[PDB]
């Protein structure tokens, strides 16, 4: 936009530019005309999102792609053997389908959590158009601040949001709320003279989305909407493109090791078929089906539930979050990048401190008034009391007598409104009860005078006397003042209380609170009866040898539960660094308040100032801590950053533009960190998209910064965060250890085919028959390991290193495949023979039998018993192949699903109903395989069909090795965890 | 980096040779003559000669003036025979009992029982004497009918099981067919039954009749269903067609 120059101009010089009056405001038809040129004056939001492409990106990526793929290979598969003649290859068709219907469902119900959760986050909005006074042809009327156009003429005062991006015209005490735009914690002092050069830091702007906090101001609009301070700075962080989010990147990882095995096996039984004696055409079509029989068809659904399982167990806690991937990010995280005001503070002037009694106290500042309260027994308390409840103009809204009393909503200002929410907490009903004591005089905020001072009748009518209040800048109270108010006694101001006041005032200003000065008179019933007329422009009243007091101070507070998150977060050895715009004293105050910097640490200007050496001379390493503002953090480059960043280890950012919050996040990652920034501002919205997780503030945050959030604190509850890492602390483990079972029963489907490819015996397992393992039975046990309890202590692990922690790694699949693999394949075939042999044919037979057994035309031949049966009567026993082979896996995946409960502890230690999920699950996976083979009409529909009692038993020994053989690893890794296990058979 | 892989193949033996114990159980459970479980031998399946088979099931077309048609036919039926001849069959007995016949002990070299005989006599013109085209060349085709083997399996004392062989409909549009069939009325002696092994008895042969073809008009698809007559058979079973019945396409041609 135009907004370089706007403010440095001359007034004579705007009205021509945008061709209005600066007293009389745009004439109407202009106005109107502007508006069609410039359209509204609001901010387009990122449009071009359909809802057919939104689910459209559901059904992308990682295992979706392999899916895709695998999937395709079974139609190419159909046409080869639809090319050569291969009948019954429904069994084709129904894998291709099964596996993109996997894909398909998968993308809905991510569809409804993504949909469902934004609606969840939409309806904590807020609909009413904000409102704009504005002045057209001389005359000043209520419009929509959509409306206005570049070169109307507004004005604004207490309560008032911004209406546009304003050139300040001509202020009287103006000053307002930047805490969006910069950090900036302390109110801001707005005036016509340019401070400064960029539009950013002058204070003749009022920004497009900014708070009044009191006075009143008047000014031309000088950009609307879009190109407004606010209307830049997200258009930047629409130009950040969020990085892929760690669980993607593991889960993409794991797929080439799915990918790089099944290409392996493919090429080497692709070797096996041409150089065993096979046509290209079927070597090639077993080469398919070897790399296919590789892709897990459920471990997508089995993965998004238990995703959709803590996502929401978080939002059970006011922690909605956008995609389910993010529920995991918070448990990798290692840096969190951490805005200061409204997000870790509570962004609203609290009192904080007191002086009277000739000591310091200090009030409960938390909002749930769950702090430490001071003491209000003593007598000099209940008259400062008094004074400070007196000579308030602010007051509530009506009708918030439910709502909280630090987050009622309240007129005037807060010097006057932190003094008012202060003594409705510690008195109550303070407008109630200044409503006995009715007033007679008044001065507000003064010119001449500079102090706000008024006279009361008392209460009781047996005390006829009247009370004057005044409350001011501290010393101009105090020069007002003969006598201070000491312990039970009314003292006069003597040089001891000279002193102690003027260290006590420089002392609360140390911590950057402003503070006020208080003071009290009694006017005695003999020179001013009830009724006598006091006079302001002459002095009737006094104004001199007033009562001290006492001081109050106020300061915006941190956030309750905060101070106790970050130490939390840092046990979890994840780095708290703060990245905020305010000031550095106010940085390094909130910063020491809550644990970004401990007890103890100083930076390279505290060692200077307490040794007394310049700061060039002290060693930088020998400094926990560190500042650096933003007007400095330009001049170092990158190398220069990564210095001072590893050398520091407590560090803080200060006076940071939203770009170089982002250019710090790019920082960290560019280092390998999953960092997480957490937000309320404008300010945040570029820094929270580029993080790996960026997290909103439900109430305080802005409509940007949640619009460039993965995750949303609905209570601004910032202890959110660290049940965050833990439950994605947990999901990682628990997920882990629910892949690592699913992925075991590929081999043993595998072996099947493999076997019926080598030693062409007559086809085992069936793909009918596979996909009920995998997308039927399997589903519920897999989910139920994300139910497991840390095993260890979570939370005071470090966060997992993502180069050498990985959800899938080079031991886990080796373990899951080839070793359990095999006992299960051992099981299998173990049943296989048995079926056959008792059924009438004899292993040695079997080997080599399969080209008579599928042999459509033989319907007489022999088996080892020397019996001729049919196909058809064949084929029933090949679907007890396929079904006793079934329940061959099911024996070992109930051993299985029981072995993944830990992967270093032990059942008889932690139990076996440990969790009732996974029982609950275990039953239903046996009742569906009992269902499968005795329900009547089973055979025809599916190749199941109903055992003997006595194949049951036949895998049980195998089910109970599983259970001996790694309880034994598991029980000799943990035992004796030297260096040999731990590294081959732990996953 | 060598000591990983000798644990593999530790681990693996260790589970061959697990494997290893099961078939070493497996073989010594298992009796050698009668039927472990036999769960899908309910009733047995018929199966035809000469088999040729179409684009689904039996078709068998070929045309009476040209030999080459039928020649393959017959050259499949006299291979079939070569078994059911006194010179190969001598190692059993002949058994004129004309009821079941039940062996409770072994009787011959390595602990064997005796099995009975059957040889091209019993189909009289269908044997490749006098016709050794088998009927084909005549026009009226001989097709064999063998059931299969169960051990144990008997099809009732009551007489003996019989073929029947007809069309599936076309009632008006000609004379219902007529077959002679060797033996007379198509019977399969008792004497056969049960199967014992094919350790119990190796040399024996599935008894069979024929079905020589007489109605069948030249030069018109037809379509016959060689379906056994017995109370412990069903040729009702729609998932397998080729159980106790046998359906075949037949079309000659002049
Ligand atoms: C692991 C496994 N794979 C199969 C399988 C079939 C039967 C059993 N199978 C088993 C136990 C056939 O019906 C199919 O041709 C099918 C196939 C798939 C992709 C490419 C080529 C072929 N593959
Ligand atoms: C049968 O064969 C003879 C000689 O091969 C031929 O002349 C006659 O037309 C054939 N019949 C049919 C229907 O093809
Ligand atoms: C079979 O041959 C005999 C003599 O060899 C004859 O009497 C009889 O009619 C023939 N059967 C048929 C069906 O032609
Ligand atoms: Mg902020
Ligand atoms: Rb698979
Ligand atoms: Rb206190
Ligand atoms: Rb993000
Ligand atoms: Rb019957």
């Amino acid at each position: 936009g135009m907004e370089i120059n706007d403010h440095q101009l001359s007034v004579a010089e705007l009205e021509q530019k945008y061709q209005t009056s600066a007293t009389k405001g745009l004439s109407a038809s202009l106005a109107a005309e502007l508006l069609l040129r410039d359209g509204p004056n609001a901010l387009r939001p990122p449009r071009g999102t359909p809802e057919y492409v939104k689910f459209a990106r559901q059904l992308a990526g990682g295992l979706q792609c392999l899916m895709w793929v695998a999937a395709a290979i079974c139609l190419i598969a159909f046409a080869i053997q639809a090319s050569e003649g291969d009948l019954t290859t429904d069994d084709n068709l129904y894998l291709a389908l099964a596996l993109i219907a996997v894909v398909v469902v998968t993308g809905c119900f991510g569809y409804y959590q993504e949909f469902k959760s934004t609606n969840i986050i939409a309806s904590f909005k807020n609909l009413v158009p904000q409102q704009a006074t504005v002045i057209r042809d001389g005359d000043k009327f209520q419009i929509n601040a959509d409306q206005l156009v570049v070169g109307d003429l507004v004005e604004m005062k207490g309560g008032d949001r911004v209406p546009a991006d304003i050139r300040i015209l001509q202020a009287q005490g103006c000053k307002v709320d930047n805490s969006s735009l910069t950090g900036e914690s302390e109110p801001q002092t707005r005036s016509p003279e340019c401070t400064h050069e960029s539009p950013l830091e002058t204070r003749n702007i009022a920004f497009f989305s900014t708070m009044c906090l009191e006075g009143t101001a008047q000014g031309l609009v000088v950009n609307t909407g879009d190109r407004t301070i606010i209307g830049r700075i997200a258009s930047l962080a629409s130009g950040v493109e969020n990085e892929k989010t760690p669980i993607a990147i593991e889960i993409e990882h794991f797929v080439d090791i799915i990918a790089g095995l099944a290409i392996l096996f493919g090429a080497t039984f692709f070797i096996v078929a041409m150089c065993i004696g096979y046509t290209f055409l079927r070597a090639m079509v077993f080469f398919m089906a070897i790399v296919v029989a590789y892709v897990p068809e459920g471990l997508l659904a089995t993965v998004t539930v238990c995703l959709s399982l803590t996502a929401k167990r978080l939002a059970s806690k006011n922690c909605v979050v956008k995609n389910l991937e993010a529920v995991e990010t918070l448990g990798s995280t290692s840096v969190i990048c951490s805005d200061k005001t409204g997000t870790l503070t509570q962004n609203r002037m609290t009192v904080s401190h007191l002086w009277f009694d000739n000591h310091i106290h200090s009030a409960d500042t938390t909002e749930d008034q769950s702090g430490q309260t001071f003491d209000q027994s003593s007598e000099t308390w209940r008259a400062l009391c008094r004074v400070l409840t007196l000579c308030n103009r602010a007051a509530f809204k009506s009708g918030q007598d439910a709502v909280p009393v630090p987050k009622r909503i309240v007129i005037g200002d807060a010097s006057e409104t932190a003094l008012l929410k202060f003594s409705e907490l510690t008195l109550g009903n303070a407008m109630g009860y200044r409503e006995r004591f009715p007033k007679v005089c008044e001065i507000p905020f003064n010119s001449t005078n500079k102090f706000q001072l008024s006279i009361h009748t008392l209460e009781d009518p047996r005390d006829p006397r009247h009370v004057l209040v005044m409350k001011g800048a501290p010393e101009r109270v105090l020069e007002r003042c003969s006598s201070i108010l000491i312990k039970g006694q009314e003292l006069p101001l003597d040089e001891q209380w000279r002193e102690a006041f003027q260290t006590a005032y420089l002392s609360l200003g140390g911590l950057g609170e402003r503070v006020l000065g208080f003071c009290q008179l009694y006017l005695s019933e003999k020179d001013y009866p009830p009724g006598y007329a006091f006079d302001v422009e002459a002095m009737n009243f006094p104004t001199s040898g007033l009562c001290f007091a006492g001081l109050v101070s106020m300061i915006d507070p941190p956030r309750a539960t905060v101070p106790d998150a970050v130490l939390k977060c840092r046990t979890a050895g994840i780095r708290v660094i703060m990245v905020t715009g305010d000031h550095p004293i106010t940085a390094k105050a909130i910063a020491a308040s809550v644990g970004i910097i401990s007890e103890g640490s100083e930076t390279v200007e505290d060692i200077a100032a307490r040794l007394r050496v310049p700061v060039d001379q002290v060693n930088r390493k020998d400094a926990r801590a560190c500042v650096i503002n933003g007007m400095q953090l330009k001049d170092m480059d990158p190398s220069e950053l990564v210095e001072a960043l590893r050398t520091h280890p407590e560090m803080v950012f200060a006076r940071t533009s939203p770009q170089q919050k982002l250019v710090i996040v790019e920082s960290c990652q560019r280092l390998g960190a999953i960092v997480a920034v957490t937000g309320d501002g404008v300010n945040d919205s570029p820094a929270l998209k580029k993080a790996d997780i960026g997290v909103a503030m439900g109430i305080a945050g802005s409509d940007a910064a949640k619009n460039a959030a993965d995750m949303i604190l609905l209570d601004d509850n910032f202890a959110s965060i660290v049940t965050g890492v833990e439950q994605g602390r947990l999901i990682f483990d628990n997920l882990k250890k629910s892949i690592a079972y699913t992925l075991t029963s590929n081999i043993p489907e595998l072996t099947p085919y493999l076997i019926y490819i080598t030693v062409s015996v007559p086809l085992p397992l069936g793909c009918i028959t596979i996909l009920f393992i995998e997308l039927c039975t399997d589903i519920f046990p897999s989910v139920s390991l994300a139910y497991e309890k840390a095993e260890s202590d979570i939370m005071h692990l470090r966060p997992r290193n993502p180069k050498r922690d990985r959800l899938v790694n080079e031991p886990l699949a080796a373990y899951s495949y080839f070793q359990i693999g095999a006992i299960q394949s051992f099981a299998g075939f173990t049943d296989y023979f048995t079926a056959m042999a008792q059924e009438g044919w004899f292993p040695l037979l079997c080997v080599g039998l399969r080209p008579q057994w599928e042999n459509h035309h033989l319907q007489d031949l022999q088996d080892s018993y020397g019996q001729e049966w049919t196909f058809g009567q064949r084929l029933y026993q090949q679907y007890t192949c396929y079904t006793v082979f079934f329940i061959s896996i099911e024996m070992c995946q109930i051993a299985d699903v029981l072995i993944r409960k830990t992967r270093r502890l032990s059942a008889f230690q932690q139990g076996f109903f440990r969790n009732r999920i996974l029982v609950i699950a275990i039953v239903f996976q046996v009742c569906i395989g009992c269902f499968l083979c005795y329900c009547p009409g089973m055979p025809n529909i599916f190749n199941f069909m109903p055992i003997r009692f006595q194949w049951w038993l036949v895998p049980m020994p195998f089910s109970l090795l599983i259970f001996v053989y790694d309880e034994i690893r598991k029980l000799g890794v943990r035992c004796c965890p030297g260096s040999w296990w731990d590294q081959e058979l732990y996953y | 980096w060598v000591w990983i892989s000798l644990y593999y193949v530790a681990f693996y033996v260790v589970m061959s040779g697990i494997f290893a114990l099961c078939i070493y159980v497996l073989m010594r459970t298992i009796d050698p003559y009668t039927p472990d479980y036999q769960d899908q031998l309910k009733s047995p399946g018929v199966t035809l000669r000469p088999d040729v088979y179409g684009e689904k099931g039996l078709d068998i077309s070929y045309n009476v003036s040209d030999s080459t048609t039928w020649a393959g036919l017959a050259h499949t039926l006299h291979r079939f025979l070569a078994g059911y001849s006194p010179a190969a069959q001598e190692g059993s007995i002949n058994c004129t009992s004309e009821k079941y016949f039940f062996q409770e002990s072994f009787l011959a070299p390595n602990h064997t029982k005796f099995s009975c005989k059957f040889t091209a006599d019993m189909l009289q013109n269908c044997s490749g004497r006098p016709d050794p085209t088998f009927g084909f060349a005549e026009g009226k085709p001989c097709f064999i009918i063998k059931m299969n083997r169960i051990v144990k399996f008997l099809p009732g004392n009551s007489t003996a099981p019989r073929v029947d062989c007809a069309f599936l409909d076309q009632p008006r549009d000609g004379p219902p067919l007529q077959v002679e069939y060797f033996p007379a009325n198509g019977t399969y002696s008792l004497h056969y039954f049960p199967y014992y092994g094919k350790k119990a008895q190796p040399h024996y042969s599935n008894p069979l009749v024929a079905a020589k073809l007489l109605n069948v008009p030249r030069n018109r698809d037809v379509v016959i269903v060689c379906k056994i007559l017995a109370e412990h058979v069903s040729f009702d079973n729609p998932h397998d067609p080729y159980e106790g019945k046998v359906e075949f396409k037949l079309k000659i041609q002049k």
